[PDB]
DNA sequence: ATGGTCGTGCCGCCAATAA
């Protein structure tokens, strides 16, 4: 009922539309990502931090200060959002800690904004069994508490209330002889109760995350939820334009390989070698090549250790930095046509040869190729004239009558394309 | 009933007659990972339980549920720490003298052998066996370079048992190789049951 | 018992090793029949065949048929011996069946017969549980002694090295 | 100081030839 901060238990039972299902997940992801920026760029006590975080919480329709009754909608929004996001960030151990840290930070912020006097009811509304002490009891034990106080300076027992807790729940405190124990009950200042509340929330959150992961295969059976569970961590020459080149200058084979890497977040050995050598051919160095491959493989939900000890050696050797130290030339188009035929699960090879016309037709169609050009390319392919067909593809996508060169190497394709484009 | 895995690898029940047409059954193994000395006792016991369940006369439905329950219990108990230290030992025999190994860095058992020679008493020579356990050191080296002696764990303080290694490289491979010919069980299912991350083993396509 | 079978010194028996026992056994066998032995010194051939299995689970009954003392039986059957088989990676041809038995099969027959004698005692009813294990160890040791005679034929440092015999 | 056949876990190494 205090919908402005809530220990997340009792999963909901309402039903919602799928559009709202995706909107809640994306909004929660956005807010939780911005919590990272606010916690990194600033410090935990400035007024600007509070102002920015509360303004963003207002922007995305999320619950804040309890003084205005019926904000039932933000309560429902947050309640559904946490549980929907529990399914995604429970897979990899690099994401569970990221979820827990920022959710604890958000709960700390929400706790710091409770005015002064609605805290007591909340403690009973979260199954915590805590208590307060009256003024006469505070005066009775004033000297005892201030003597039992931590390195906190001064004897002045301020207006901050003192809370009464079972001793077993204050393990982190009485171990260091920093609180007062009487009749099996610990007395704590209001400052230190935040630590125990967050520490007790963390264990329950981790237990809930673990118990959801092992019963999550049953939920993957639904075909409508696959994009959500796998794309919440999805998304001279530099790194930040290669995608554009995929549409503009790459030949169909290497464009297909780039699309495969973008979508599946993995590639087989033949595609790896071919694309890596071409990508060296365009001009990349070792550092950004390693950056590119590791960035494309981490999105496959694998930690950097596996990539570093598995693929880094081959990637480095491709450029000639280990072994005989031999630098290699990108594959000639003839070997792409004739060597290492593709199989199931593989995307390498020449599309104009290995792909059947019943697939090559829509492969041309998806690339905005004119139907007359499509028919001409199909006729050329049927005649086993592949290079001239690839040249015709280049002319059609470049809007020129004749290219002016003989093509035998995809790097030549890229260089000729960039000669006129740039 | 016979489970044949590969060449020189099969488990079976042998029929022993007693009298008047009555016969008992005795479990026998040939070539499995449970009969070798280079695997921890934990993985061998789990594999023995799985073999005993598969070769039983029960319906094929009940055995999968029993395996799931037992694997969940193992996954909880390993992280809980209720299993004694002595069941985390791996025993390997030495062929040449420990000082003669050129690849001493990359082999765990010889690494333990040089230590036990260099500080201890009785010197281990060719033909002797060495027991080693993989523990957490915190220096961010590979698993094969983090071998420690059985007595090196109960004496020092900074070391603790590496549950990830024994749960993803000791238990999982044995039960994955055993249940290959049977249907309904796969590597990803065992990974989820044990509480591991499925992303490493097979997955991939979204 | 092993030292009384091979004829070597008893102290060498307790140190293990299977080449020395075979060396002395063949030395006694050849010296008894008025021969001259070679002087002391101052994978390599095709092995067994394993069939392609059919991986999986079987609920029905399965028979398993096994040969008794395969390689010694082959040696006794085809009269495989140093004297009877010509030699110089090539498989020699089988010898003529009219010629009498050689030195090797007569000596391996005794080991086979001793193992068969031990198994008959093992067959007896109402035996002490420790006695049955002792007899099992005895028959295993005799089986290894019988099967090491074939292995010594392919040891490059043996006094009686002969690759073609093992190949055959 | 017996022979051979089979599988499982760690490492390093290689292909390439337009312009
Ligand atoms: N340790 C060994 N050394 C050399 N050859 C061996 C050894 N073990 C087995 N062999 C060879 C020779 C044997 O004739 C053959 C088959 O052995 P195996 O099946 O164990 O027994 P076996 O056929 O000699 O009879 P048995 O069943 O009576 O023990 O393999
Ligand atoms: S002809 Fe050569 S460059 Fe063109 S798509 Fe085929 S492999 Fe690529
Ligand atoms: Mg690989
Ligand atoms: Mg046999």
């Amino acid at each position: 009922y205090p919908h402005c901060l809530q220990f997340y238990l009792q999963p909901p039972s309402e039903n919602i539309s799928l559009i709202e299902f995706e909107n809640l997940a994306i909004d929660r992801v956005k807010l939780l990502k911005s919590v990272e920026n606010l916690g990194v760029s600033y410090v935990k006590g400035t007024e600007q931090y509070q102002s920015k975080l509360e303004s963003e919480l207002r922007k995305l329709k999320f619950s804040y200060r309890e003084n205005l009754e019926d904000e039932y909608e933000p309560r429902r929004r947050d309640h559904i959002s946490h549980f929907i996001l529990r399914l995604a960030y429970c897979q990899s151990e690099e994401l569970r800690r990221w979820f827990i840290q920022q959710e604890m930070d958000l709960l700390r912020f929400r706790f710091s904004i409770l005015p002064k006097d609605k805290i007591q009811d909340f403690l009973k509304d979260s199954q915590l069994q805590f208590e307060a002490i009256s003024d006469e009891e505070k005066t009775l034990r004033e000297q005892e508490i201030v003597a039992s106080s931590p390195s906190l300076s001064g004897l002045k027992l301020g207006f901050e209330s003192i809370y009464k807790i079972p001793f077993a729940d204050a393990l982190d405190l009485f171990r260091g002889r920093k609180v007062y124990l009487e009749d099996g009950f610990a007395y704590v200042p209001l400052k230190d109760i935040v630590a125990i509340i967050l520490n007790e929330f963390r264990a329950k959150l981790s237990k809930a995350l673990a118990l959801t992961a092992r019963s999550l295969p049953a939920v993957q059976s639904d075909e409508r939820l696959q994009p959500l569970l796998n794309h919440l961590s999805h998304s001279k020459i530099s790194l930040d334009q290669i995608d554009l080149l995929s549409t503009k200058s790459f030949p169909p084979c290497m464009r297909q390989l780039h699309k495969a890497l973008r979508e599946n977040h993995h590639l087989r050995h033949g595609g790896r070698m071919q694309y890596g050598l071409f990508l060296k051919g365009i001009g990349l160095t070792l550092e950004q090549a390693l950056q590119f491959w590791k960035q494309e493989f981490i999105k496959g939900k694998m930690d950097p250790d596996k990539f570093d000890k598995g693929y880094s050696y081959n990637i480095r050797h491709s450029f000639g930095k280990e072994g005989k130290r031999t630098d290699y030339t990108p594959f000639s188009c003839l070997k792409i046509i004739l060597s290492n035929p593709p199989s199931q699960g593989d995307y390498h090879g020449c599309p104009f040869r290995h792909s059947d016309p019943e697939l090559l037709k829509q492969k041309l169609q998806s690339y905005k190729i004119s139907p007359g050009g499509i028919s001409q390319i199909l006729d050329l392919v049927k005649g086993t004239h592949y290079q001239v067909a690839c040249q015709k593809y280049f002319e059609m996508i470049h809007n020129v009558d004749d290219c002016g060169f003989s093509l035998n190497h995809p790097n030549q394709f890229f260089c000729e394309s960039q000669r006129i484009l740039n | 009933s016979l489970l044949l895995l590969k060449k020189k690898k099969y488990a079976a029940l042998v029929v022993e007659p007693t009298s008047d047409g009555n016969y008992v059954t005795k479990q026998e193994l040939k070539g499995l990972d449970i009969v070798r000395r280079d695997w921890c006792d934990l993985a061998k016991d789990t594999g023995n339980f799985v073999i005993g369940q598969i070769l039983s006369d029960q319906s094929r439905d009940t055995i999968v549920e029993n395996i799931q329950k037992r694997l969940i219990e193992i996954g909880e108990n390993v992280l809980n720490g209720s299993v004694p230290v002595s069941q985390f030992e791996i025993n390997k025999a030495l062929t040449k003298d420990p000082q003669d190994y050129p690849d001493k860095k990359s082999l765990p058992h010889v690494h333990v052998a040089l230590w036990i020679n260099s500080q201890g008493g009785r010197k281990v020579k060719a033909g002797d066996t060495v027991s080693y356990v993989i523990c957490q050191d915190g220096s961010n080296l590979t698993a094969s370079q983090r071998a420690y002696a059985p007595e090196q764990l109960q004496k020092q303080d900074n070391l603790t048992i590496d549950t990830q290694y024994y749960l993803a490289q000791q238990i999982h491979p044995v039960v994955a190789r055993i249940c290959e010919p049977i249907d309904g069980i796969d590597a990803v299912l065992i990974a989820t049951w044990l509480g591991l991350d499925p992303t490493q083993f097979r997955v991939h396509h979204y | 018992q092993i030292t009384n079978i091979a004829g070597n010194i008893m102290s060498r028996t307790l140190m293990g090793g299977r080449s020395e026992r075979n060396e002395f056994l063949l030395l006694h066998a050849f010296y008894e029949n008025n021969y001259i032995v070679p002087d002391k010194q101052i994978a390599a051939y095709a092995g067994g065949l394993v069939l392609d299995p059919k991986v999986g689970f079987y609920d029905k009954f399965i028979l398993l048929l096994d040969f008794n003392s395969l390689y010694p039986s082959i040696i006794q059957e085809f009269n495989i011996c140093f004297t009877t088989v010509q030699r110089v990676e090539q498989i020699p041809e089988l010898p003529d069946p009219s010629l009498e038995m050689g030195i090797l099969p007569r000596e391996i027959r005794k080991l086979v017969e001793r193992r068969k004698q031990v198994k008959q005692l093992m067959k007896q009813q109402d035996l002490n549980p420790d006695l049955i294990l002792q007899y099992d160890i005895r028959q295993k040791a005799l089986k290894l002694t019988a099967n090491s005679m074939y292995g010594c034929l392919g040891f490059s440092y043996s006094r009686f090295y002969a690759k073609p015999l093992a190949a055959l």
